[PDB]
RNA sequence: GAAACUGCGAAUGGCUCAUUAAAUCAGUUAUCGUUUAUUUGAUAGUUCCUUUACUACAUGGAUAUCUGUGGUAAUUCUAGAG
RNA sequence: UUCAUAAUAACUUUUCGAAUCGCAUGGCCUUGUGCUGGCGAUGGUUCAUUCAAAUUUCUGCCCUAUCAACUUUCGAUGGUAGGAUAGUGGCCUACCAUGGUUUCAACGGGUAACGGGGAAUAAGGGUUCGAUUCCGGAGAGGGAGCCUGAGAAACGGCUACCA
């Protein structure tokens, strides 16, 4: 029954527009998904046209990827921690698409020990050759070996999880998390 | 009131009158799905015992199971539930329905019979009622015969026949699959 | 309305389809198919209108059903099936083969063309794209997608499709110097040559055409389509070749040739 | 070949002008801003997951129609059993 | 164009990838129910095409100032992010900015106003009409709400209130 057509609002001019053409189907909007996390329960929707979506409510883990050397990981979303729009869903952990979240960041961890093995937070020959052939090029920035000690990273959420149904986005790194996490000593 | 009996291995059924009040009164506050035992409804019903599944109201609404109650609801019936088949696809219709609690205000008490007692009935216990087709799916014939299913099932369906007063024919079912 | 509309009332129909106002309250409203319904002709109005071969409704159904029309090689039972522009209609009684293409007044036009050359079809690419895994495709007017075509075959190009097994046979390259058929508006059915084409940075492409009379007009390139080269058509061009003689010389027309 | 399940249409058509004064509508654009049953043209080996033990010569259960018992004063009301 | 498309990493309460029907039942002989084998009918993922559907740019509307300022706390104009949408979009929410229209008549009021193609009238210019044979829009007593589907806020479909 929520509309989004534009007669109910008023003209550009600022004038009431009269009623006209009781509002249709093809103009409809649907209840906030409002996600939470934990004991993953989607709910599938049949919208025009088939095409099933799925709302995410209560989703705990999900598809996160690393830019740097671009690599993605199943990994379980611990709260949320910012978002861009309003703190109340921060207060209420809600997570919705552009929320800033803290990843458990173990899979991340074991991936790049079997990778480069670097031991961040303090075997056959064709391995070692391989670390020789990289020769250190894994000189990754100093603030996400910082929370890789603390052991949760942090991520801003990219999927929508009111339409699509998961959980995706990518792990803050570079200036990006330089940015946040100036804001995030804001609310410190 | 009257009493739907039915049982289900002989495959028959009957109805009974009752008139007592007391042979009911152990039906009182019993919901669909319960077991009532049959030495309380009638001392020619020794050794039975009687599961309630559902029953029709003396204005005729019939009890929906699962409604937890001794009287009538309007409820907004769809596709799926009982007490409604719907005509148009997706058409809801709100509808009066009894309760599932069995009260005084039954008019009809659908009973199965479950347990075989002592003093048998005329013909629900003593009368078997003969299934009117057989299994038409092949591996339902099989599991049906117990056929050790590499067997030819082609040969083993039944044949009904029927004479026309002047032909004797046969007809016999298409098996699927 | 709330949804797809199925009727076509008589008025509403395409001026070139040319029915009666009277004697009836519908028009025959063309299936989806392979041609806009505006652009398309039905085969029910192709049958009863056109050749008479029927009479009404019922005879073009039991004409259809017994599947001795032929629309592009394919039997095309239903009634307004939309047989458009170019399109073959074969009747293997009477051995007939028809080619639809418009007369210079800008009507469908019964076009008794030879069964050597209706094997084969003739058709505009209006777009050229990549499909899944990589495979160039070429989508004509038609709506016929062919699948692995001539690397260098481009959009608003002409090519010459086998009708048969349905693929390419040869192609025809837009440029200036070329025979070319217009396919609407006010030069319905005029036959050309194509002297310029403005491009006009930003939409509707506009060329002119000069045909061998020596008159001169110009036409949008949607409602364009080559046909071949100068003196060699592809195709066999109906009576009259789409010159579009003036009413004064249609008029002069009817006075020479008379003979009753 | 009744009935019923399945599939499809029932959103077309027909009627009226009550509401509506940048609203509808007309001419002219745009969708590189989207959904699209149908019609038409094309379109897929991998469903094996450690492949040295599986139904692929065909996997399972319900369910209407029907057989019989009803209820209500009645309605395109239908509960129980096979 | 971040387009078409391709590639890597991953993801999925893992969609599809024919356990479906008709006719003809040919050929190979590995001569057995063996191996293959034609014409169709329904389906079926994706991409097109068509019927479309939604929005959408510019310009155009009758009378009235005894309607001169109108709109914004309840979205009014814009920004950003999110939600919802099939999709853009204050369409909705959160936080900001205080904006947008107007003597070229905005806003309000009236219309015994549905808009148009057109009709009457006719030196030329025009005046009046257009509920109705075609195209659009809206409505099914007035209101709201919704299932099914590709498509309905359907009403010879349902739910509730009012009459
Ligand atoms: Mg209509
Ligand atoms: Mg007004
Ligand atoms: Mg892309
Ligand atoms: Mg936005
Ligand atoms: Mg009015
Ligand atoms: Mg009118
Ligand atoms: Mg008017
Ligand atoms: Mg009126
Ligand atoms: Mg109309
Ligand atoms: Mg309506
Ligand atoms: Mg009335
Ligand atoms: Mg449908
Ligand atoms: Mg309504
Ligand atoms: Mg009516
Ligand atoms: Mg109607
Ligand atoms: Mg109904």
């Amino acid at each position: 029954g929520i509309s989004r057509d534009s007669r109910h609002k008023r003209a550009a001019t600022g004038a009431k527009r009269a009623q006209f053409r009781k509002k249709r189907k093809f103009e409809l909007g649907r209840q906030a998904a409002n996600t939470k996390i934990g004991t993953k329960r989607i709910h599938p929707v049949r919208t025009r046209g088939g095409n099933q979506k799925f709302r995410a409510l209560r989703i705990e883990t999900g598809n996160f990827s690393w830019a740097s050397e671009g690599v993605a990981r199943k990994t379980r979303i611990t709260g949320v921690v910012y978002h861009p729009s309003n703190n109340e869903l921060v207060r209420t952990n809600t997570l919705t698409k552009a929320a800033i979240v803290q990843i458990d960041a173990t899979p991340f961890r074991q991936w790049y020990e079997s990778h480069y093995g670097q031991s961040l937070g303090k075997t056959s020959k064709n391995t070692e050759r391989k670390w020789a052939a990289r020769a250190a090029e894994a000189k990754i920035e100093h603030a996400v070996d910082s929370q890789f000690g603390a052991g949760r990273l942090y991520a801003a959420i990219s999927s929508r999880p009111g339409q699509s149904g998961r959980c995706d986005g990518y792990i803050l790194e570079g200036e990006e998390l330089a940015f946040y996490l100036r804001r995030l000593t804001a609310k410190k | 009131m009257k009493l739907n009996i039915s049982y289900p291995i002989n495959g028959t059924q009957k109805c009974i009158e009752i008139d007592d009040e007391h042979r009911v009164r152990v039906f009182y506050d019993k919901r669909i799905g319960q077991e009532v035992d049959g030495e309380s409804v009638g001392d020619e019903f020794k050794g039975y015992v009687f599961k309630i599944a559902g029953g029709n109201d003396k204005q005729g609404f019939p009890m929906k199971q699962g409604v937890l109650l001794p009287t009538r609801v309007k409820l907004l019936l769809a596709k799926g539930h009982s007490c409604y088949r719907p005509r148009r696809n997706g058409e809801r219709k709100r509808k009066s329905v009894r309760g599932a609690i069995v009260g005084p205000d039954l008019a009809v008490l659908a009973l199965i019979i479950t347990k075989k007692g002592e003093q048998e009935i005329e013909g629900i216990t003593n009368d078997t009622v003969p299934k009117r087709l057989g299994p038409k799916r092949a591996n339902n014939i099989r599991k049906f015969f117990g056929l050790t299913k590499e067997d030819d099932v082609r040969d083993y369906v039944i044949r009904r026949e029927v004479t026309k007063g002047d032909k004797s024919y046969t007809k016999a079912p298409k098996i699927q699959r | 309305a709330r949804g797809p509309k199925k009727h076509l009332k008589r008025l509403a129909a395409p001026h070139h389809w040319m029915l009666d106002k009277l004697s009836g309250c519908y028009a025959p409203r063309p299936s989806a198919g392979p041609h806009k319904l505006r652009e398309s002709l039905p085969l029910i109005v192709f049958l009863r209108n056109r050749l008479k071969y029927a009479l009404n409704g019922r005879e073009v159904k039991a004409i259809l059903m017994q599947r001795h029309v032929k629309v592009d090689g394919k039997v095309r039972t239903d009634t307004t099936f939309p047989a458009g522009f170019m399109d073959v209609i074969t009747l293997e009684a009477t051995n007939e083969n028809f080619r639809l293409v418009y007369d210079v007044k800008g009507r469908f036009a019964v076009h008794r063309i030879t069964d050597e050359e209706a094997s084969y079809k003739l058709a505009k690419v209006k777009k050229v794209q990549l499909g899944k895994k990589g495979i160039p495709y070429v989508v004509t007017h038609d709506g016929r997608t062919i699948r692995y075509p001539d690397p260098n075959i481009k959009v608003n190009d002409t090519v010459k499709v086998d009708l048969a097994t349905g693929t390419i046979t040869d192609f025809i390259k837009f440029d200036t110097g070329k025979l070319v058929y217009v396919t609407g508006g006010r030069n319905l059915g005029r036959v050309g040559t194509i002297v310029h084409r403005e491009r006009h940075e930003g939409g509707f492409d506009l060329v002119h055409i000069k045909d061998s009379l020596e008159n001169t007009f110009v036409t949008r390139l949607n409602n364009v389509f080559v046909i071949g080269e100068p003196g060699r058509p592809w195709i066999s061009l109906p009576k009259g070749k789409g010159i579009k003689l003036t009413i004064s010389e249609e008029r002069d027309r009817r006075r020479a040739q008379h003979g009753l």
